[PDB]
C-alpha cells in the first residue's frame, strides 16, 4: 500500500523461506486490480483491504462468481452414488417368528 | 478423535468449446467457452467396526 | 500426507 | 367405577415381550458395562483402550 | 450407521458438473471426498448408559 | 485444443512438511525392591511407575 | 394363467450436447443440453402354440 | 479368562 502498514508483520515464517517457496503469480491485463481487466480468466483471490493471518485469511474461498458464466446458480450440481458391500450382524431378510430363540 | 478412514480426489476437467456461430458484437466466431466436469470410481474404504 | 507445520489440518 | 382396562393381546405384542425378556437376560447374564454389552449381544472383542 | 461387528467395502462413484464457465480458466480444481468413523460414545456422554 | 500447465501446490505442500524429532532412545534395567505388611482380601498397590 | 413368454430390456440413453453457439440471455456458450435415444435387438421368445 | 456370567470382575 506504500502505508506504514506494509513493513508490520503479517505472521512468522521458517528462516528464508522465500529461497524453498516461489508463490505463483498473475503480471498483465490479468490483475483484478486492472481497470479493464481479464480476471475472468483464473480464481486469484483480490483482497479490498490487508489481510490478516486469521480465520478469514486461510478459509478457502475461490472467487466463482467471476468465472462462471450464469450469475445466480449454485457452482457444482453433484450427482454421487455409494456402493457398499456389507457384512452385518443380521439376516438378509427377517421373517417374523422364532420367539424362544436369539 | 474420529477415525479417518480414506480419501479420493478427482480433477474439475475444464474442456475448451469452440463457437462454429458467426461473429456478433457479444463474441466473434472461433471464441472459446468452457464446460467442466469431474468423476470417476474412488475405491473409498474398507473397514470393520468394533463399537 | 505427512506432519504438517502448525498442527494437522487436513 | 375404579378398574384398569387392558386391549386384547396381539401376536406380535406377546413375542416383542418374549424377545424383551431375552434382551434383559442377556444382560443379567453378560453384564452391562459398554464392552461387555458388545461381548455379550454381538460377537466383538473390543480393545479396552478405544473405549476408555 | 455401523454396528459393533459391521464390515463395510465402500466404492464410490461421482459426476459432478461445474455450471458453465465464461472460458477455459488456468487454475487447477480437485474435488475430493474424506470419510470418518465417529463412534457414538464421543458425541453424547449419556451413550453408554442409554445402553 | 492447447494442453494445461501443471499448478505449483504439491512443491508448495512439500516445503511445509516439517521434519521427524530425533529421539535419542535407549535402554537400561530399572530394577526396584519393594517390601511390606498386607492382609487377605485387599487390593494392594505394590508397584507403581 | 396367460403364459409369460419372455422379455427384453433397454437404456434410454441420455446423451450431453455443446452449445457452440455464441452467449445470449437465454443460455451461454458450453451450456449442456441433451437428447436421449433407446434401442437394440431383443432376441424375444420361442415358443411352441397347443391351442 | 473367559466371558464370566454378571459381567467382568477378576
Amino acid at each position: 500500500q506504500g502505508n506504514a502498514k506494509d513493513d508490520e508483520v503479517f505472521g512468522y515464517q521458517e528462516r528464508y523461506a522465500e529461497y524453498r517457496y516461489r508463490p505463483s503469480q498473475i503480471t498483465g491485463k490479468l490483475r483484478s486490480t486492472d481497470p479493464q481487466s481479464l480476471d475472468v480468466w483464473h480464481l486469484a483471490q483480490r483482497f479490498d483491504s490487508l489481510p490478516a493471518l486469521n480465520q478469514e485469511f486461510i478459509e478457502e474461498n475461490p472467487p466463482m462468481k467471476r468465472v462462471l458464466a450464469v450469475q445466480d446458480e449454485p457452482q457444482f450440481i453433484m450427482d454421487a452414488f455409494f456402493d457398499l458391500k456389507c457384512v452385518r450382524p443380521m439376516p438378509v431378510y427377517s421373517v417374523p417368528g422364532l420367539i424362544d430363540h436369539f | 478423535r474420529p477415525e479417518y478412514l480414506g480419501s479420493g480426489s478427482f480433477d474439475i476437467n475444464i474442456n475448451p468449446v469452440l463457437q462454429n456461430s458467426a461473429t456478433t458484437d457479444a463474441s466473434p466466431q472461433g471464441n472459446l467457452a468452457a464446460y467442466g466436469v469431474s468423476g470417476g470410481v474412488n475405491r473409498g474404504f474398507s473397514h470393520s467396526f468394533v463399537e | 500426507a505427512r506432519s504438517m507445520r502448525g498442527g494437522i489440518r487436513l | 367405577e375404579g378398574g384398569e382396562v387392558v386391549d386384547n393381546l396381539t401376536i406380535n405384542s406377546l413375542r416383542q415381550a418374549f424377545q424383551l425378556q431375552r434382551l434383559l437376560e442377556r444382560d443379567a447374564r453378560g453384564g452391562t458395562r459398554y464392552i461387555e454389552i458388545i461381548r455379550s449381544h454381538f460377537g466383538v472383542i473390543s480393545p479396552d483402550a478405544r473405549v476408555q | 450407521e455401523a454396528l459393533p461387528g459391521d464390515t463395510f467395502h465402500l466404492k464410490t462413484s461421482v459426476l459432478a458438473r461445474l455450471s458453465t464457465p465464461v472460458v477455459p480458466f488456468m487454475d487447477n480444481l480437485r474435488l475430493d471426498i474424506q470419510y470418518f468413523s465417529v463412534p457414538y460414545r464421543l458425541v453424547w456422554d449419556n451413550w453408554q448408559k442409554f445402553n | 485444443f492447447g494442453r494445461k500447465v501443471p499448478s505449483n501446490a504439491k512443491s508448495q505442500h512439500n516445503f511445509s512438511v516439517i521434519p521427524s524429532a530425533n529421539i535419542q532412545r535407549s535402554v537400561f534395567n530399572r530394577s526396584s525392591g519393594y517390601k511390606t505388611t498386607f492382609d487377605a482380601g485387599y487390593l494392594i498397590p505394590v508397584f507403581l511407575d
